[PDB]
DNA sequence: ATATTATAATATATAATAATAAATATTTAATATTATAATA
């Protein structure tokens, strides 16, 4: 009962990127032919085989959701690019894990679809059907230049806008069957916290508290009530957030850290700080990056009247 | 012997593993009381055997509740919850 | 020594089968289930055999099948197994059927097998358990470069690359009919 | 009133996960609602997976924690999936010691509560009845991100503060059957380095002691002999930890020195010294290692009283 | 069936430029010996490898193409060079990381085509076959100066001015049979970073745009909202371009900080970073470069309508 | 067996130096009537620049120098892996 | 002007697999006999 817009349009969160991907699904429409290759890349997970599915059916055709794994041997996609036929299209993952040799044989593969390959050396060339071969990666700054300088669409996926957040919270608590408001979608989008799928882990914990605390109701004083409290705040601060933040201005008074001291001092291991906390902070730029220490931004000075040296 | 470790027999030099089933069997072939299948089965223990089973755990789990003119999902899971 | 007879049979009288190849006749007995495989009295036939040879006897073991002879000599070679047992064995079921519950490693298809313990039935089977193996053109050669340098082994390419497509076909379509296989 | 006791009500943890989450479920449970998966986390040997048996407990629903490490195979997963039913709970201890088979037979249960079995093979579509897993971890910061993001609640466990650990030693020894004054709780939760189940077996240990001098009753003249046998003092400087400190003060008087340069000084191993003997010390005010070395209190120096400026 | 100017009179941009390799193409011509090696930087999307084959195809010659990245070994150094043969020309990219056996053997195989490397016993004394070492980095800066004064030629370049793009527009519309009005090729011309590469890329959206939304072929409203559809300013900007121009004048207050930091915060590779970055953004003078990091100018404040503090 | 020669027969799979030098012990009384210095310098160079050392021999052996020098014939032995 | 240490690569101890050679072990076929389960 996974939370997924059955049509492009019905796609709800990118609305210039969803226009421009629904003109190039109509380009491969009204123009007889394999659409060209779209490279994506952005968030980690965002369940791009399911909109890689919905593509599918939009074109009609059969998507093989593929990713490193599955295609680091050579012979492996080989053999699924040989049962893939004419108008049909290959779900590619892991792309810059993948050995170069993948992407010499994907040049001529991609390249008019064809495919040269080597047997004292005797050359031996094959044919490939035309197909929309599909690039998605979490980064694709790992991409190969003339590879990506060689491939055609590119497309970025990112968070939605705060007000397209507010309306993405707001169908999915109707699908949820939670009665909430609009400032409470439009709180759950400041507390988005670029991801949906912790959106709607929050709009699941307000319904609960709704249910236990309110009469099943989810407003603007329900929702700060819910969202007031422990590891929360409106712009997306943990009480976490705050701890690491007074720890190290109260310590080096915002200068210069050592990491290992920093996880000593927390009785908190560096990793999952590295690993969660610090890096949506540095999303959010509040912390700059120094290979001999962290420092909060001015952004974090303002928030506690702290001066800038 | 009547806990059926190999490991402990193959330790000592000389003494390989074939050796050790052999010990094992041979010596539980009545020495040492005293001291001195259908479709829905075979995609049941095919799929065992993707799942790490070996095939004996996987035979005699079918052998001990086997399943008749029904579908596959509740044998093999009563047989889950048969083997533990 | 004997490896195959191509003779003509004389008489049958079960197990134990004559078969005159060139005027003489050869004391052979086959299988029950070779029985439901035999033809008349006086039509020539022929049989893949082995010989075994005893400190005071030679017996003459010969089968329709080849590979049948190689099992048949592998459980020869094991410590416990005569060839009374192997022949009831092989009386009550076919070659890969119990090639398969060897993989199986079960006693309860074998010990309905008349005259065979469950004892028996666990030590040959731990002791016959899968050590075994499981029972060129210009087109051919270049499909196997191919694969080869597409990451398939050269065994593994090669029985999908000449089993679908035909002799002497183009290189293209070949090649792409031997990776229409998946696992 | 067990070693460990099971009511809510006679664990005195941290006011904001005393207040919050198990009120949440209690006031929750019985909306025929399976539970979402709650994580809790801190500091090793605080009891976690008996905290979420307790929670269980209350809950009222079939459970029997398995540690991780010793269940590191998907058909043994399999099994505990097959032992429980529609709407149940159940506790995994080191979710991050796990091998990653375990991982990816365990998403599509996150996903949909699907357990997809591989076996042209195909794979098998094997539905499981609505379940819960709660986690009990001492640190997975190396946990895969998108089993984060499948997890719905994450509690951490903090050093706690001496009127907790008061309390709490407070209430253990009316579960043992105690004599012991506030005077001497007191003593006993600021000898425990915090660490509230290590500081119940830390009292475990000093009221067998003492019963071996005496009675159950604990006088300050118990308290000093408990800290006399064990080395450490109130403060809870190990003997170890007191006898490095004193030679620090005795040779650089508490000046920023490197880190190899005093491992030498001692003769010890360095790594040890780093894991082991400063982060006691160090979640309070006491070593402040800085660019230039080692900054220590003169509140760790009122131990024996001798400063400098 | 590729679109590929196959000319030289195709990349008229940078006239001098284009000029001087003709100098260098009769030269080559007028010598029939050994030229001199050749290294070209140039920031990318100029097409430098169409420039190495159209460079190989008006000597009359092979060409190969391989890169820096591709080679790791001087053992497939001696591959490649083995591969060649009289009346050659090897293309390689991004010569600015390279092991140094690798350029104490290629000394010799520039100076007379020579290996005279170590087997003690038999030296090897190989002479390569005359073919001409041809080097298409980006940036000569980083590579090593010894081997940047070893190459003979060395050329500029540059993004094409508004003239060159509009007409490699009109050609390449030509080769593809559309048309494009003058107006909307000078903006595309213009825009797209003055990079046939990318003009190309932007042709084929538009040309898109003008199947689907269009009627027709690409007029200067076609192209007009093409833009409004692709969300692209006069300038040429993209949704991740304007994000990076928020954050380095609203975050940082002018951006005064590393690009490693920034690119953290975009979670963005340096090197794609970098190349998408520096060369617009300098032609424009928006951004210039401290060692505190790539702070903006005033225009580039001003330009969203913001008044330097 | 004349020449009294063991490392020819040892390289023979299944044969030792001991077996091999009692064939020599008893067949010179049975018997009463009855590739260049180049080539190995070829595999130690190519060994020496990096390549694998028995894909460099395949292809020092595939096309050797028996003819012509040492330089051409790696020229030529590099055709093969391209 | 010295260290220092906060982040960046690194190289091998410890998991594994693949010949290999010294060291062995070298018997089942037929048939009574006795249980033993099933049976007029």
């Amino acid at each position: 009962r996974a939370i997924r817009p059955l049509k492009l349009a019905d796609y709800i969160g990118q609305p210039s990127v969803r226009e421009q991907m629904e003109l190039f699904i109509h380009a491969a429409r009204g123009r007889q032919e394999a659409l060209d290759h779209t490279l994506i890349f952005g968030p980690p997970g965002l369940g791009k085989t399911t909109l890689a599915n919905i593509i599918a059916q939009e074109m009609g055709v059969s998507i093989k959701s593929t990713s490193g794994p599955v295609l680091e041997r050579p012979g492996d996609l080989a053999a699924l690019l040989t049962n893939l036929e004419a108008g049909d299209v290959l779900f590619v993952d892991e792309i810059h894990r993948l050995s170069p040799i993948v992407e010499e044989v994907l040049y001529p593969a991609m390249e008019d679809f064809q495919l040269d390959i080597m047997i004292a050396a005797r050359s031996i060339k094959l044919d490939l059907p035309p197909f929309t071969l599909v690039g998605a990666t979490t980064r694709a700054g790992m991409l190969t230049n003339p590879l990506r300088d060689r491939f055609g669409i590119v497309q970025r996926l990112e968070f939605y806008n705060v007000e397209d957040l507010a309306t993405i919270v707001s169908r999915s608590a109707g699908i949820l069957g939670l009665e909430i408001e609009p400032q409470g979608a439009a709180e759950i989008a400041k507390r988005a916290r670029g991801t949906p799928r912790i959106a709607n882990r929050l709009l699941r914990r307000v319904r609960d508290f709704a249910e236990v605390r309110g009469q099943g109701d989810i407003t603007r004083v329900i929702a700060d009530k819910a969202l007031n409290l422990l590891d929360v705040d409106e712009r997306g601060f943990d009480h976490l957030d705050r701890r690491l933040l007074l720890t190290m201005i109260d310590k080096f008074d915002g200068g210069p850290v050592g990491i290992d001291n920093l996880a000593a001092a927390l009785s908190e291991e560096r990793h999952t700080i590295e690993d969660v906390l610090e890096p949506y902070l540095i999303q959010q730029g509040y912390i700059m990056r120094t290979p001999r220490g962290r420092v909060v931004t001015r952004h974090a000075y303002l928030h506690f009247g702290l001066n800038i040296p | 012997v009547q806990a059926q470790d190999t490991s402990t027999l193959v330790k000592i030099p000389g003494v390989g593993k074939k050796t050790a089933e052999r010990l094992l069997v041979e010596l539980k072939d009545r020495f040492k009381a005293w001291e001195n299948v259908s479709s829905a089965e075979a995609d049941a223990v095919s799929a065992l055997i993707a799942l790490g089973f070996k095939p004996q755990e996987a035979s005699r789990a079918v052998a001990a509740v086997p399943g008749e003119d029904l579908s596959s999902e509740e044998m093999i899971r009563q047989a889950l919850k048969g083997m533990v | 020594m004997i490896g195959r007879l191509r003779g003509t049979l004389a008489e049958k009288q079960p197990p134990h089968l004559i078969l005159d190849v060139n005027g003489v006749g050869y004391e052979v007995e086959v299988p029950m289930t070779t029985l439901y495989r035999l033809p008349s009295v006086g039509e020539p036939v022929t049989l893949h055999t082995h010989l075994v040879v005893r400190e005071d006897a030679h017996l003459l073991y010969g089968f329709a099948e080849k590979r049948e002879r190689e099992l048949f000599r592998e459980l020869i070679r094991l410590n416990g197994v005569g060839p009374k047992l192997a022949l009831a064995l092989m009386s009550g079921l076919e070659v890969d059927e119990l090639v398969r519950c060897v993989q199986a490693q079960d006693t309860s298809t074998l010990v309905k097998i008349p005259g065979v313990g469950k004892k028996t039935a666990e030590r040959l089977l731990v002791e016959l358990k899968d050590r075994f193996k499981a029972w060129v053109s210009s087109a051919e050669a270049d499909a196997v470069s191919a694969l080869i340098a597409l990451g398939f082994k050269p065994q593994e390419a090669s029985r999908a690359v000449a089993a679908v497509p035909g002799e002497d076909l183009s290189s293209e379509e070949m090649i792409r009919q031997a990776l229409k296989g998946m696992v």
